[PDB]
């Protein structure tokens, strides 16, 4: 209750001398240029890995995470496009993921971890 | 984003201009819920009109007044723009607009 | 942070207007004596007036502590009004400042730049060339490298700073010679080494005096710095034509003693 | 203007407020009075002064911002490209 | 002398000090003790002055008692304030972030006249903040000081004016009360030229009693109103424009306005100002009119009927007799009065709606206003200030400071320049030399050394009365008014056997005050000492009489800017005030009882007195001051030493052996040196780095809290979502940095985490999570890291936890504070300065090998440019430079037969002196030129028979770089210089990219946000003058405000591409919207005339 | 150079003890005139100030005669590097008359110098003029900045738009009607509107020339006194001004470039001074604002006898 009873304060208020409070608030969602570029450089690195995978394999990984469409897709929904049992899609996913963990393919993205 | 445009023009905004700009009429004097802290609907931060939580900086609202109102700039600015347009003494016009 | 909330006065000003507007609707629908309705209409008009230009007509609306609320007019008008505080004057990236120290060993076109300041200012530039070289595999490695001040970055910084001009400025800026371009020199310490001749133009005495640095980025910006605002190209004061980089106190007595004739 | 007229002497503050640009006069002094008179007169700003361009982010019409200077075309001479 | 510590410092003064410096902290303690009414002040008033004193609290309680009903049926009486022992110690309050206070009970009573019942009760007002022994308040853990405020003395003030055009002598007068509207002569409270006759009509034979003035009858003849009620309507229409008068309202109008306490607070000071000039009484208003009348005639005497006569002249508002300062005790009293008055209203309304016989003193009283008035004042008021603690001298001048601005005083803008000027009445009360150098000149000033405050709020000055040409030992503290009533003899006056004047005539100050030369018979009072006009800080500048007020003002301001050094060496050439200022500052450990030391430890020291009772003193070791300076204390006594009451046991931060040591003694050479010292710059020996002489410790306090958020509770933890184990290698289990660990900018102090949801991670990111098997953590990393450029080691950690029963604000669970300190070697760019207003940055630091050095091989520590010395009129710095060498080298006058003719006035103790002796030259009677040259002629060989400095204070120095000597003898000496709180490490800022404001898209300035530099209005003018359109556009579009432009340029720089074309400044787009919000339709238009969507 | 400051280098002239008493004695006699009452009181102060502010000049020359030309303090001032003779007189010798807070000269002078050290009353009196002067330089910057801003805004759009407007109009510079005190600011750096003609006769400098230093002397030799010169006042340029009318660029020392924004350069050239202005900033604002003069002076409405 004592947290609810707190009353707000004015940004237009000034604090020492001639400086209004409002000028000190950070914009959190403002794009940070150092990360957005690396994100573009990151998605180019992933585009390389997909060419190494099988055409059906690369197509599955995207749809599962919806890299091109921007929306994930469940296995049964990935089965309709490829006309295969959803378990097979789970199997293809497992084999392709382990191959992505293979030493050669993932060496570059380790540094891109954070 | 052209960055090369010729003229910049200013003029009185009619009620229809204001009416047109607005993406909705704000109906309540509510800012945000006190528990969820999320914007209150039909209020001053209503996402329905202003935008989802870059467009939240671009969209505007409007308030429909149950009684007309004079723009203080044109009445109290010296010399009184209304006072010279209707030929009313500014001290007289103050008595009319503010119900004296 | 601290969970507490802050908000512009405009919200309370809009809150006053919409409150009285709705109450008016309520009074009309009910049907109310003309005194009550007219009283509400006057109140509504005053709220819109306070919203636009508060205090312009009579009592200004105040919040806690009796401070008057900031109207829409207050956004545009004052020294904090947009035209002075934001439109013409605004803070910029790729800039820094520090206290200045004498640079007697400098050439007229040179300025001493603290290595730490020159690093952060040029941070993207050194990040780029250090990824060109195989020192860093990707950008995030370069950024981590610079922030930890890895010793490999120093020799790189000299290569990126080479023949890249920087603008120096001291407040207050009375004339254009208050901003002049220089060639940066990586120097030690956290002070800025200033050529003793430009002191006359900047009105800079070395008692805690601080100057600001600006990094021209575009090709046109660097061209204007090297051509228009170069230190050694602006000698005469563009008011009387008299020389400003002309020697002063210390150097005057030195040359006076040097050429004086003793019987 | 060049219906008779006489030469007029006016101070800098009064002469600057009479400039043909309305946002320049607004950014100088008494923003409210300039805006009200400009909105009524339905004035339009050619955006040709230098303070105006500064506000909107355009190149100032001076120095390297002049048209004759910014529209320059730079190419090596036919003789130069050959020598390489 | 007269102090047990008594460090031997020889004085050059020629006049004994008749009065020791009063305790210069008395001003703060005396005012506070008057408010609380301590027994110490109670017995002092019984001894002198009132038989029964009046406590400030009792004074405000006598005003409210009794609260009487409109009917008077129920009357409630307040009385007998009660104070309980303090809740916690000052050290405990500063620890737990609570205010040092003592609860305050009262003894009220409620009587019903109808039923005659008596209801007594005990009422708790609230926690009443108390004043420490150092004269400071602890408000929420922060040490605060309440500065006394200069305000006009409530009363009447006649001012003569000359009409602009008619040039006929006009006279206007104002009556300024403590509360209520003000009257001006009848213009009343902003209504121009009410007829002067209507006011008495509001209250016969008006002509007959005032027939002396011819003009007063002319104005009356011009007054149209006739009668008491007919003209009271005339005066009514202007006070309340729009109210139809009532027959009753007309008569209550005039009396309710100015003559009853409800709307006219009778000023206790105001009641005394007008009583000496001639609640409010109508007869007094009349007496004011005829003074105006009598003063327009120019007649010098006015006799009010039934009262003693006074002179009739124009008053000076700046004269310290009509200008008072509200001291701390009264500043609290006024805020207590306001809290009790709003309580009066609630008690009144509470009486009505409450049932009769159902009310007790407790029911009628809600204290919310009272404790809110106390809290708001200490918390918000301009007068309650954050104590500046960088050095003990600064905290001593923060107290004893008087400023005119604030609530109730003149505003910061509207204050005229005539009040800023010094005043003849200021002599001995307010220091004219110490005042801010900026826009606050004349508004702020420190109390003089010997000054004392009057119970009525006027400053007094100590004087020695002189009669029949003889000076008696009686001392009278005389206020400014009484000072104009006597002839004040000058401090230095020839002295002979008993009291007789050695010279024929005396130099004195008159009532002007004007300087004059008069007979010895006329003089009545004499100055006690010659520093009466000087304050504490100003009195610490040696050779003050040789420096212009400009540089002296600067020198006084910079002493309070020094920083405590680790070594804290005392000044070789100083004045008398060095000792007393340190002990009275409170940062030194003083023994209050004569005894012998029992134990000596770096932690504490115990002393056994003759009583056998043990006293013990715990030492501040590395306590962080409010501005980051080190407050370390160190003991100066050994185990078995015998000490006397009032002696110094331990040294403070900037003290040594009892006297303030704000800087160090350095070997100086006044030659210009290859331009490295040029335009006030300075060069130093690297010795000052190696030997840590100018090294000063600086501490910083960091803070982070774990609260309960809406999504989850913040947890201080060592587990961080995405970090290497190495960045955690210095953290403990909880996640806070371990004690003694280092910190580099960007390192982690306290690991904190907060809930994050909904995640909605990136499709590109979610895959990397699946490949490398790192689960996307459910929470966001918000940890406490070290600020950019800051470095050092961790001293200690304070932790307050919700689990343990710690007190926290609602929603806050855990609080952890990390204290980091760092050693600051004196560095290039740091700011140094002497006591004479000379200042400059360190341009370069040279190796000790290549430095101008004496034939000893002794290198100079510092080299000062010659050109800055002559022009600034601070040549007192050259004097202490000569004396500085004398003190460190010693001397023996070695009279051939007797004292050479120069030393006629020199004391015998100054004839001989060994090396490294300290010297004292009080400001206005210190060393003089003749004595200095003679002392320069008496010098001692360094080690060998060789003498290193000649009779005019110069030496042949050898260039350390080339090796060949310097052609001309160069002046060398020892100068006392200070390290100032302006340091490079704190003032260097650099930014490439960082956070941006939320409303405007520009970088937010200040060091708190890694901010960028401001390119202001004038700077744009310079760029436009150069014609650099692209440079200007770049600064205002893609460096600050282009949301898309600034991010694309970064992408271009990294990729090494060309820099893109700028966009539209967000500031401009915001401008368009702000115009639309004003109902202004602005349209950007192309050649076609078509509107353009700004998006 | 071996230039240092020392107690010895600051020498007080020995002719100063007598000189004051000489002037002091002239004060007891004006006390006779005051005690006689033949002259008013304000005249007493006046005669006191004129005699005292004379002694200041006498100790000035007295000081200079005593100093060796190689004295380090004098060498600093002689070279022009830094310093004033007024400051040297206040260092050794006597301070002189100081200001009262109200603004009127005290009749009582400060006979002591900062070398000998002032006394309690002498130091106190000087604080009035020292503080009042330190506050004058405090608000001086605020008014100068507001003046510079109005200068900039009224002239910012004035830039050079063309090489030449080919107008023949101009203004006549006085040019040594002995040389005129200030031809460097009026005639130097201008362009000739018309050919410079000698009687009857020979043309010494053709029009459209820069008027360098050698031009002046050569001109000066021919016996000419006045010259018609191009100016932006007479420039017929449609937009902005032309290069030939504006003339040399003070910075480049050559003809002004086309793009130069001379309006801002002028506003700043006039704006940078004003911190040095102490008959000052009020008069300058009165002129540019074109207000009715503070104390109006009449001009002849027609030529003729008076
Ligand atoms: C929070 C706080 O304590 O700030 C304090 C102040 C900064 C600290 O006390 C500070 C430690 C200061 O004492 C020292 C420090 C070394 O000096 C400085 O910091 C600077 C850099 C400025 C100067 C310098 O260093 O060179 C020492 C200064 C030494 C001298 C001869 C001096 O100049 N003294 C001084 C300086 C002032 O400017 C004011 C001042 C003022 C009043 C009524 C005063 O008497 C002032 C005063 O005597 O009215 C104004 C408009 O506004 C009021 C502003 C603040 O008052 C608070 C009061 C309340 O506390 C919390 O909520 C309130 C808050 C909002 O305002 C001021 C009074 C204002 O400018
Ligand atoms: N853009 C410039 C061009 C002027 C020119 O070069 O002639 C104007 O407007
Ligand atoms: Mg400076
Ligand atoms: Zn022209």
């Amino acid at each position: 209750i004592q947290q609810y009873a707190r009353e707000p304060i004015s940004l237009d208020q000034t604090i020492e001398g001639d400086s209004q409070l409002g000028d000190f608030i950070e914009d959190s969602e403002a794009v940070v240029a150092v990360d957005a570029v690396s994100f573009t450089l990151l998605q180019d690195q992933l585009q390389s890995v997909l060419e190494t995978l099988s055409e059906r394999e690369a197509g599955v990984v995207r749809l599962r995470f919806g890299l091109t469409d921007g929306q994930p897709r469940t296995l049964d929904e990935i089965g309709q496009v490829y006309g295969v049992t959803r378990e097979r899609i789970r199997q293809i996913e497992s084999k392709t993921m382990s191959k992505l963990r293979h030493p050669s393919r993932s060496q570059v993205l380790r540094d891109y971890l954070d | 984003d052209v960055n090369f445009f010729d003229e910049l023009r200013i003029g009185l905004a009619t009620a229809d201009d204001i009416r047109n700009w607005s993406y909705g009429e704000v109906k309540k004097p509510e800012t945000i819920n006190y528990r969820t802290l999320k914007p209150e609907k039909d209020g001053l931060f209503c996402e329905k009109i202003f935008g989802p939580t870059k467009v939240r900086r671009e969209r505007m609202g409007h308030i429909e007044l149950a009684a007309p109102v004079t723009h203080i700039w044109y009445f109290k600015g010296v010399p009184s723009r209304l006072g010279y347009l209707l030929d009313l003494a500014p001290k007289d016009l103050e008595k009319i607009i503010y119900f004296a | 942070d601290g969970g507490r909330f802050a908000t512009s006065d405009l919200n309370d000003l809009y809150r006053r207007v919409i409150n009285r507007n709705n109450r008016l609707k309520r009074l009309i629908d009910l049907g109310a004596p003309e005194i009550i309705v007219n009283n509400e209409k006057r109140m509504l008009q005053e709220s819109v007036d306070a919203l636009f230009d508060n205090g312009r007509r009579g009592r200004p609306v105040t919040g806690p502590g009796n401070r008057p609320l900031k109207s829409l007019s207050d956004l545009l008008k004052g020294k904090q009004g947009r035209f002075r505080q934001n439109l013409l004057g605004k803070r910029v990236d790729y800039s820094g400042r520090s206290v200045i120290v004498v640079g007697p060993q400098l050439k007229l076109h040179q300025c001493g730049l603290p290595k730490l300041m020159a690093l952060e200012l040029f941070k993207p530039f050194v990040m780029k060339r250090l990824v060109d070289l195989n020192h860093a595999q990707n950008i995030k490695s370069a950024k981590r490298m610079v922030e930890r001040q890895r010793p490999q970055v120093w020799d790189v910084l000299e290569e990126v700073i080479a023949e890249h001009p920087v603008l120096l400025n001291r407040a207050p800026t009375l004339h254009r010679l208050g901003i002049q371009a220089f060639e940066p020199q990586l120097v030690e310490g956290k002070a800025i080494q200033l050529h003793p001749l430009v002191c006359e133009a900047f009105n800079a005495d070395f008692d805690g005096d601080q100057m600001a640095v600006h990094l021209p980025l575009s090709a046109e910006a660097q061209a204007e710095a090297r051509i228009l605002m170069l230190s050694s190209n602006n000698i005469l004061s563009p008011a009387s034509g008299k020389p400003l980089a002309m020697p002063r106190l210390d150097m005057v007595t030195g040359l006076y003693y040097l050429t004086t004739l003793v019987e | 203007f060049e219906a008779a007229g006489r030469p007029v002497l006016m101070g800098i503050t009064k002469a600057s407020l009479a400039t043909d640009s309305w946002l320049s006069a607004a950014s100088f002094q008494e923003t409210t009075r300039v805006l009200t008179d400009a909105a009524i007169n339905c004035r339009s700003d050619k955006l040709n002064g230098l303070k105006e361009n500064v506000i909107i982010g355009k190149l100032i019409p001076a120095g390297t911002g002049i048209s004759r200077y910014r529209n320059i075309q730079v190419q090596p001479t036919e003789e130069a490209r050959a020598a390489a | 002398n007269s102090v047990p510590g008594a460090p031997n410092r020889v004085s050059f003064a020629k006049l004994r000090e008749p009065l020791e410096v009063p305790g210069l902290l008395d001003v703060q303690t005396d005012s506070f003790e008057w408010l609380v009414g301590s027994d110490r002040w109670r017995q002092a008033a019984i001894d002198r002055g009132e038989e029964n004193p009046v406590g400030g609290l009792e004074e405000v309680l006598a005003e409210l008692s009794p609260i009487e009903d409109f009917s008077g049926s129920m009357s409630l009486s307040f009385s007998d304030p009660r104070f309980d022992e303090v809740k916690a110690s000052v050290d405990e309050c500063k620890d737990k972030d609570m205010t040092y206070a003592a609860p305050l009970f009262v003894t009220a009573e409620f009587i019903n006249n109808n039923t005659g019942e008596i209801k007594s009760q005990t009422v708790f007002m609230g926690d009443f903040p108390m004043m420490t022994e150092k004269g400071t308040f602890i408000i929420n853990g922060t040490e605060r000081v309440v500065v006394s405020q200069l305000v006009r003395s409530p009363g009447v003030y006649f001012d003569e004016t000359i009409d602009k055009s008619t040039e006929k002598t006009l006279h206007s007068v104002k009556v300024i009360p403590g509360r209520g509207a003000w009257l001006e002569f009848v213009r009343i409270d902003r209504k121009r030229r009410q007829p002067v006759t209507v006011l008495l009509k509001a209250l016969e034979q008006i002509v007959e009693r005032f027939g002396f003035s011819e003009i007063m009858m002319g104005t009356l003849e011009k007054d149209t109103t006739s009668g008491t009620d007919e003209a009271l309507l005339d005066i009514y229409r202007k006070l309340r424009p729009g109210e139809p008068p009532t027959k009753e309202s007309a008569q209550t109008l005039l009396e309710n306005l100015f003559f009853k306490e409800k709307r006219y607070d009778l000023a206790r000071v105001g009641r005394y100002k007008v009583n000496k000039k001639l609640t409010l009484t109508e007869e007094d208003v009349v007496a004011t009119i005829e003074y105006l009348v009598r003063l327009h005639e120019g007649q010098t005497s006015m006799t009010v009927p039934g009262g003693v006569e006074v002179p009739v002249e124009v008053d000076d508002i700046d004269h310290f007799g009509n200008r008072r300062l509200r001291t701390v005790g009264e500043l609290i009293q006024n805020q207590i009065r306001v809290g009790l008055s709003r309580m009066e209203r609630v008690v009144r309304e509470r009486m009505t709606t409450q049932d009769v016989e159902a009310i007790t003193p407790q029911t009628l009283i809600n204290i919310r206003p009272v404790v809110a008035a106390i809290k708001e004042f200490f918390g918000t008021s301009q007068l309650s200030q954050f104590m500046d603690q960088n050095n003990p001298l600064s905290g001593l001048t923060h107290k004893r400071r008087l400023s005119a601005l604030g609530p109730g005083g003149l505003s910061r803008e509207r204050a005229g320049l005539e009040v800023r000027d010094v005043h003849p009445s200021h002599y001995g009360r307010m220091c004219p030399i110490e005042t801010p150098e900026g826009p606050n000149i004349g508004l702020i000033g420190s109390l003089s050394v010997y000054a004392r405050v009057n119970p009525f709020g006027f400053i007094e000055t100590p004087y020695r009365k002189v009669e029949n040409g003889v000076v008696t030992d009686q001392i009278d503290y005389l206020t400014a008014d009484e000072e104009d009533r006597h002839v004040v003899a000058q401090a230095n006056s020839p002295t002979d056997e008993n009291g007789r004047f050695t010279e024929d005539r005396v130099m004195v100050r008159k009532k002007g005050g004007e300087v004059e030369f008069v007979s010895a018979d006329q003089v009545d009072y004499m100055d006690v000492s010659p520093r009466q006009m000087v304050s504490v800080a100003t009195a610490m500048i040696p050779f003050l009489e040789h420096d212009d007020a400009n540089r002296a003002l600067m020198g006084a301001n910079m002493q309070r800017q020094a920083v405590p050094l680790v070594r804290s060496e005392a000044p070789l050439v100083g004045t008398g005030m060095e000792l007393r200022a340190a002990i009275d500052a409170g940062d030194v450990v003083v023994a209050d009882k004569t005894g012998v030391i029992e134990e000596v430890s770096a932690d504490y020291i115990t002393v056994m007195a003759d009583d056998g009772t043990r006293q013990s003193y715990r030492l501040r070791k590395f306590a962080r001051s409010n501005h980051g300076t080190c407050a370390n204390q160190r003991p100066i006594v050994d185990a078995g030493q015998r000490v006397e009451a009032g002696q110094v046991i331990a040294d403070g931060p900037c003290t040594q052996n009892g006297e303030m040591a704000l800087g160090k003694n350095l070997l100086v050479a006044i030659m210009p040196w290859e331009g490295h010292n040029y335009e006030d710059a300075i060069i130093l020996s690297n010795r000052l780095v190696e030997e840590d002489v100018l090294t000063s410790i600086h501490i910083e306090e960091h803070e982070i809290d774990a609260r309960d958020t809406k999504l989850g509770a913040e947890e201080i933890t060592r587990d961080i979502p995405n970090v290497s184990d190495e960045v955690l290698a210095d953290l403990d289990e909880r996640g806070i940095v371990r004690i003694g660990a280092e910190v580099r900018d960007g390192d982690i102090l306290v690991g904190k985490v907060t809930p994050k949801g909904e995640t909605e991670l990136t499709p590109e990111e979610r895959l990397l999570r699946a490949i490398f098997g790192e689960k996307a953590r459910e929470v966001r990393d918000t940890s406490l890291k070290v600020p950019h450029g800051e470095s050092g080691k961790v001293i200690g950690i304070r932790v307050f936890s919700r689990e343990d029963d710690d007190e926290l604000p609602a929603g806050v669970n855990e609080l952890v504070r990390v204290y980091v300190a760092q050693k600051r070697k004196i560095s290039d760019g740091d700011k140094l300065a002497g006591r004479h207003g000379n200042k400059g940055v360190i341009g370069k630091i040279l190796p000790v090998e290549d430095m101008p050095f004496l034939p000893d091989g002794t290198p100079v520590d510092i080299i000062l440019n010659t050109h800055g010395v002559p022009r600034r009129m601070n040549i007192g710095q050259i004097l202490e430079t000569h004396l500085g060498w004398v003190a460190k080298a010693g001397w023996n006058i070695d009279v051939a037969a007797g004292v050479p003719d120069w030393a006629s006035k020199l004391p015998e103790e100054l004839y001989s002196a060994p090396a490294d002796s300290t010297v004292a030259t009080p400001v206005f009677d210190g060393a003089q030129e003749g004595e200095l040259a003679g002392l320069l002629g008496s010098t001692l060989p360094n080690r060998d028979g060789e003498v290193m400095v000649d009779a005019d204070g110069k030496s042949t120095l050898f260039d350390g770089r080339s090796g060949e000597p310097f052609p001309y003898p160069v002046t060398v000496g020892y100068m006392y210089i200070l390290k100032l709180h302006h340091l490079v490490d704190d003032k260097i800022h650099a930014r490439s990219t960082g956070p941006y404001s939320m409303i405007t898209q520009q970088p937010l300035g200040g060091k708190a946000q890694f901010g960028g530099q401001r390119f202001g209005e004038m700077e744009c003018w310079a760029m436009q003058a150069y014609g650099a359109a692209y440079t200007l556009q770049e600064l205002l579009t893609i460096k600050s405000d282009d949301t898309v432009g600034r991010v694309k340029v970064y992408e271009a720089i990294v990729k090494g591409e060309n820099i893109p074309e700028p966009g539209i400044p967000e500031s401009f787009k915001v401008l368009l919207k702000e115009l639309q919000s004003l109902c202004l339709n602005v349209e950007v238009l192309s050649s076609d005339g078509a509107a353009i969507e700004m998006r | 150079s071996g230039v240092t400051v020392s107690m010895a280098d600051v020498l007080v002239p020995p002719q100063k003890q007598e000189i004051l008493e000489r002037h002091e004695a002239e004060a007891d006699a004006i006390e006779r005139k005051y005690q006689r009452g033949a002259l008013n009181h304000t005249e007493r102060n006046e005669s006191l100030v004129k005699i005292w502010q004379d002694a200041t000049e006498e100790v000035g020359k007295a000081l200079e005669e005593f100093y060796p030309a190689d004295n380090p303090i004098i060498t600093i001032v002689k070279s022009g590097a830094t310093g004033n003779l007024t400051q040297t007189r206040t260092l050794a010798g006597m301070k002189g008359l100081v200001t009262n807070p109200k603004g009127e000269f005290i009749p009582r002078p400060i006979k002591s110098s900062f070398r000998e050290g002032l006394t309690v009353l002498e130091y106190f009196i000087n604080t009035h003029g020292a503080r009042k002067g330190l506050a004058d330089t405090a608000l001086r910057t605020a008014d100068s900045g507001y003046l510079t801003r109005r200068l900039v805004d009224v002239s910012q759009d004035v830039i050079v738009r063309e090489h030449d407007c080919e107008t023949e109009r101009g203004i006549n510079v006085t040019l040594a009607e002995i040389r005129d005190a200030h031809v460097e600011t009026s005639a130097f750096a201008r362009t000739l509107a018309t050919d410079a003609v000698d009687a009857n006769g020979n043309v010494i400098i053709e029009r459209g020339h820069d008027l360098g230093d050698p031009a002046i002397d050569a001109l000066l030799a021919a016996g000419i006194t006045t010259v018609k010169v191009r100016s932006v006042l007479t420039c017929t340029s449609a937009t902005g001004v032309c290069a030939m009318c504006y003339g040399r660029s003070m910075a480049t020392g050559k003809l002004v470039d086309i793009g130069e924004a001379v309006g801002i350069v002028a506003a700043q050239s006039i704006g940078e001074p004003g911190t040095q202005l102490t008959g000052g900033l009020p008069r300058v604002q009165e002129l540019f604002e074109a207000r009715v003069p503070r104390n109006k002076a009449p001009i002849a409405d027609v030529a003729g006898r008076v």
